[PDB]
């Protein structure tokens, strides 16, 4: 009972961080807005990945196969989307100049 | 038709070999279902479809 209860509040912790997560935008010379603060986000995404991997070895993971695996698809796609985003943003910053 | 008939091995060698590979994949998949008769757990098998 207390073994599996942690599966909810952790999973909804992932639920509540992302729906409340905000992309910080700074105006770039009155042309557009840009995203900063990459270190905390990358730490945030990876620690959720590390947290879920601990759920993978948990014996009570069977009753939450679908939802936890669903977050892995979203979390990994977030990593893939933003790994190229940070580079693409950086290149455009010093190419427009 | 494959296991029962012994002449098919001599007369149809290569695709007989293809059958056991399919048979092993099918038998292994069935064994996965065998230990977990639950519909959802079978439905939750990675790449079962």
């Amino acid at each position: 009972a207390q073994g599996e209860m942690a599966l909810e509040e952790f999973l909804k912790q992932i639920r509540e961080v992302w729906n409340t997560y905000e992309l910080d935008l700074v105006n770039y010379q009155n042309k557009c807005r840009l995203i900063r603060g990459w270190d905390d986000l990358f730490n945030k995404v990876k620690e959720h990945i590390n947290s879920v991997s601990a759920m993978k070895l948990s014996p009570y993971y069977k009753v939450f196969e679908e939802d936890a695996l669903s977050w892995e698809d979203k979390l990994n796609r977030i990593m893939a989307l933003f790994d190229v985003w940070i580079d693409v943003q950086r290149r455009w910053v010093y190419l427009e100049g | 038709i494959f296991t029962g008939s012994a002449d098919i091995k001599h007369l149809l060698p290569v695709e007989t070999q293809r059958f056991q590979s399919i048979s092993t994949e099918f038998l292994a998949l069935m064994k996965k279902v065998s230990k977990s008769p639950l519909v959802m757990d079978v439905l939750n098998i990675q790449g079962v479809q």
